[PDB]
């Protein structure tokens, strides 16, 4: 199958650099130029960079000129890209992306689009140490169905996984995509709307998973 | 003169490249195709690609997809073969072979065919043979010198500067493990010409432009 | 009227070449010649100014500078031979303008083509669109693409890093009857 | 450096509708547009390059249409797999732009938000910070407005919102929005609430309450 | 692809005879793009038929192509000398142009046996500290040949290399060169050095030997 697999991305202090391979299978490498494509969060992709089929030409967004350098080895079947100098804005998920070589009277026709897309890979260019969240209950109301749920604050970096019940409570939830504050940490906000009448008879408790601090916080949700 | 003059020998080392030319002559480049053919040292003809002189399109075989890439170029009448990441494995004659064709029709088939080049890939060092004696044992007797430890291909051996050809063999060399050509050459003679006929083979190496006379004694 | 035959947003390729018939209106070739955006402005039969014919025709193209020599009378290549030919008693003028900034793509154009085989000349002003298989041996072919066997057209490929001899030019060419 | 709009930047239709979306480019680029799909947690799919060419395996209810400025993406019968955000890529120079892109959302009824608002917990004070939460819970369309006032104060700058993607049940959205205080600040005033002002609700709705009680 | 395959390998027959080479294709091919070429030791192929059946230009008439789809021949009426190389079949029609592993056309002659010959490494060579000990096969039909070293009764492996010459033009023989290689110090420690010649012409192995010294 065609396929494109990045990898090498991760957490990188400003100014520091990385470096992102991509590797191919499923299509003749050589015959194909290929780019590099990243996308913030939330917003649109971007494309960063280009390298020519045999290396010899290659073109870059000029955010990235002079710091990153884009490079590929035919032998075997990887593309590179070299992040020096790394800047916050820098932050997102990049993609590797073959070349649309349109063909007109047997002849090839390049830079025409991405056809082959990777998963991405994730870089997050930040001065914070790593941290797992503080979980705290966001109870439910006396007489104000019911909602509660849990405010996982003040992590770094992404990402957090949270269950209900240990998996077992899926209705109703809403795990909601995380902030960035402005101390560098992340905030997020798990709900689940409930019968009134289940609120003193049904524990609900939300499992906050953060792999990169090696912690796992369960809190127990009651009224007050 | 309907030809196609190819480029001289190559020496390279190995993960590097060697760019073979092609000229043509005598037709109309401009119409016809080029293809290119190699063949190791006694081995058969591997087809590596054609191109299509007008229009520059290629078909490559599937084993050369990776390191070979052929151009031409209509002002020059010329047709190239690139060969990028060079190995001992390349280590082969390459041939390129055309129809002739005029203004508006072409041959149908490759009638017309290069010279050939061939092209070493190793990493020994350019050096000059030695040449020792095999002298004849103590009607008729053999004799011969053995040009041994040179690089690259290849040497010519002659017998009493031309003058002694009959019953004559040189033999192809082989590739030591060290990098370097070992070659024998070996001659019969009656045996009672011995003692008054002075053997000499000429041993010629140009690339190290070393030219070896080495007589032959019988001990 | 030459204002949308000049600035026209796309020219057509030189085998399929435009024409444009243009009898009795308004006309001052005077700040056409006066225009140094016009790489060239060569006329035939008069010379380059207010005088009357009966009609004109506008054919419109695109070619490469190395080949805007070709259109005029008596010349020999690619264009002239399997493009577009003009007679020897050609009355009229050809005028042309690099247009690398509107028809060239990196990577390469694919909508202007030529024709690169054919195997007798044009006439003055024939326009050949045939995508026959071009058979250039004995062998006929059967629609399919091989040995001596190739498609007619060719690929420009405009890059705006060619060099500009190699770039597209966009041609137009007025004849007076 | 080629710049690329796209109109509209929203669109709700209907399994079965007409979907048209167009992009308009700074300057001419003859044919060299392409076409994107994208849905939340993939990689871009390409489905249409040259203005008109559908890439292989895209249903052919896809077209693409336009030349020079203007180009436009046509899907001709809405199915459910066809609800994503579509870009607009033109190809003529580097570096390669995009278009700002145009999400094909559900079309559905009016729903109002259910709101709740949550105190800052007992434990979270003692560490010195106050967070107040107020939930807007399953609502369309996805526009709301959430305005946090503090003993009727109205507050601008202390606050982040986040909306969750359009459900796959109800097409609804929830929102979440989180005010934050210093345990200073929080412990100087008493009514907390968030008024939310939604299409569904014909006037401002307001969550409550009064710190402690 | 299309796989070409050729045969016979070796094509033994005599001047004047009438050759008969076989060219076969994995699937049906165009018999209007399929070649015939020759090779002679080095130098280029060179063309003799295409199209399946029509001779190249210049061609003697005696060479003659036929076949369809997937066998294809190449009849020559009456062999000559200048005949006795290497024949190819491309096909040209869908690429890729695969090739043919090729046809040795040579004299057949009578068995011949090889006149042997060792030559002890000479004393200017040990100065160099190695040891080359030659053994000549001369002039023997047909190619096949068997070479072994022996050092003291010990035979020989992984320390010797052949070199076989082309058919001769004059006799149709061919002749074999084997060279022992050691170092200055194995050599002295051993006395007798011999290679034993297995051949067809021979009725029983022949050994030539020498006494390291004598
Ligand atoms: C260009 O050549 C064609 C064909 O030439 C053939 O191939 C050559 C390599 C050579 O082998 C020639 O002897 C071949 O004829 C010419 O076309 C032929 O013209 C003759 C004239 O009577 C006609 O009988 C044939 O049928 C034609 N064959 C084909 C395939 O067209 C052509 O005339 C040559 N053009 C010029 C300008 O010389
Ligand atoms: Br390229
Ligand atoms: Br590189
Ligand atoms: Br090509
Ligand atoms: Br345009
Ligand atoms: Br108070
Ligand atoms: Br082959």
């Amino acid at each position: 199958q065609v396929q494109l697999v990045e990898s090498g991305g991760g957490v990188v202090q400003p100014g520091r650099s990385l470096r992102l391979s991509c590797a191919a299978s499923g299509f003749t490498f050589n015959n194909y130029p290929l780019h590099w494509v990243r996308q913030a969060p939330g917003k649109g992709p971007e494309w960063v960079a280009v390298i020519s089929q045999d290396g010899g030409n290659k073109y870059y967004v000029d955010s990235v000129k002079g710091r990153f350098t884009i490079s590929r080895d035919n032998s075997k079947n990887t593309l590179y890209l070299q992040m020096n100098n790394l800047r916050a804005e820098d932050t997102a998920l990049y993609y590797c992306a073959r070349d649309v070589v349109v063909v007109v009277a047997a002849r090839n026709h390049y830079y025409n689009g991405m056809d082959v897309w990777g998963q991405g890979t994730t870089v997050t260019v930040s001065s914070a140490s790593t941290k797992g969240p503080s979980v705290f209950p966001l109870a439910p109301s006396s007489k104000s169905t019911a909602a509660l749920g849990c405010l996982v604050k003040d992590y770094f970096p992404e990402p957090v996984t949270v269950s209900w019940n240990s998996g077992a409570l899926t209705s109703g939830v809403h795990t909601f995509p995380a902030v960035l504050q402005s101390s560098g940490l992340y905030s997020l906000s798990s709900v689940v709307t409930v019968p009134s009448s289940s609120l003193g008879t049904q524990t609900y408790i939300c499992n906050v998973n953060h792999k990169p601090s090696n912690t796992k916080v369960d809190k127990k949700v009651e009224p007050k | 003169q309907v030809q196609l003059v190819q480029s001289g020998p190559e020496v390279k080392k190995p993960g590097t490249s060697v760019k073979v030319s092609c000229k043509a002559s005598g037709f109309t480049f401009t119409t016809s195709a080029v293809q290119w053919v190699r063949q190791a040292r006694g081995q058969r003809l591997e087809w590596i690609g054609w191109i299509v002189v007008g229009s520059g399109n290629t078909n490559y075989a599937q084993k050369f997809q990776e390191r070979v890439t052929i151009t031409r170029d209509m002002s020059t009448t010329t047709a190239y073969m690139e060969l990028s990441s060079l190995r001992s494995e390349d280590t082969a004659v390459y041939f390129c072979a055309a129809p002739h064709c005029n203004s508006t029709s072409c041959y149908d088939a490759f009638d017309i065919w290069g010279q050939g080049t061939m092209v070493t890939v190793s990493s020994a060092s350019t050096k000059g043979p030695s040449v020792f004696p095999l002298a004849p044992s103590s009607g008729t007797a053999a004799l011969g010198c053995l040009v041994k430890d040179y690089f690259p291909e290849p040497v010519t051996v002659s017998w009493n500067s031309g003058a002694l050809t009959s019953g004559v063999h040189t033999f192809p060399a082989v590739l030591q493990s060290s990098g370097l050509y070992s070659l024998s050459s070996v001659v019969t003679v009656p045996s009672s010409s011995l003692g008054t006929q002075t053997y000499i083979c000429n041993v010629n190496h140009k690339p190290s432009n070393t030219k070896v006379d080495k007589k032959v004694e019988p001990k | 009227p030459f204002g949308e035959v000049f600035n026209a947003t796309r020219f057509a390729s030189v085998y399929a070449w435009n024409r444009k018939r243009i009898s009795n209106c308004v006309a001052d070739y005077s700040v056409l010649y006066n225009s140094a955006s016009f790489s060239t402005f060569k006329c035939y039969g008069v010379s380059p100014n207010d005088l009357c014919f009966t009609n004109v025709y506008a054919d419109s193209f695109v070619i490469r500078g190395d080949e805007v020599r070709q259109i005029a009378p008596g010349q020999t290549g690619k264009i002239a031979d399997y493009n577009y030919k003009l007679p020897d008693d050609f009355t009229g003028c050809v005028i042309a303008w690099n247009s690398n900034n509107l028809d060239s793509k990196v990577g390469g154009n694919y909508n202007y083509l030529y024709r690169l085989f054919r195997k007798s000349n044009l006439k003055p002003f024939e326009r050949d669109i045939s995508t026959e298989i071009y058979q250039a041996g004995s062998t006929p072919c059967n629609g399919v693409e091989g040995f001596n066997c190739y498609f007619p057209l060719q690929s420009y490929g405009f890059q705006p890093t060619n060099g500009v001899g190699y770039q597209p030019y966009r041609v137009v060419v007025l004849s007076f009857e | 450096d080629i710049q690329l709009t796209q109109s509209p930047s929203s669109v709700s239709a209907s399994v079965g509708d007409r979907v048209t979306i167009t992009c308009r480019a700074s300057q001419g680029i003859s044919s060299w547009l392409a076409w994107y799909q994208q849905k939340p947690g993939k990689a871009p799919k390409l489905l249409i390059y040259a203005v008109s060419s559908l890439q292989s395996g895209v249903p052919s209810r896809f077209s693409g249409s336009g030349s020079g400025t203007d180009f436009t993406l046509t899907i001709s019968s809405l199915q459910p797999e066809d609800f994503a955000t579509y870009y607009c890529q033109q190809a003529k120079s580097f570096p390669f732009t995009f278009g700002p892109g145009t999400k094909v959302e559900i079309k559905r009824t009016v729903a109002a938000p259910s709101v709740f608002i949550f105190p800052p917990s007992d434990e979270q004070l003692k560490s010195g910070t106050a967070s107040v939460v107020c939930l807007l819970n399953n609502f369309y369309p996805r526009e709301a407005k959430v305005q946090w006032k503090v003993d009727n104060a109205l507050q601008s700058g202390n606050s982040q919102e986040s909306v969750t993607e359009q459900d796959s049940k109800d097409s609804t959205y929830s929102l979440s929005s989180t005010l934050t205080l210093s345990k200073a600040d929080y412990e100087k005033h008493k009514v907390y609430a968030c008024e939310v002002t939604h299409q569904g609700l014909s006037s401002p709705v307001t969550k409550s309450f009064n710190r402690g009680e």
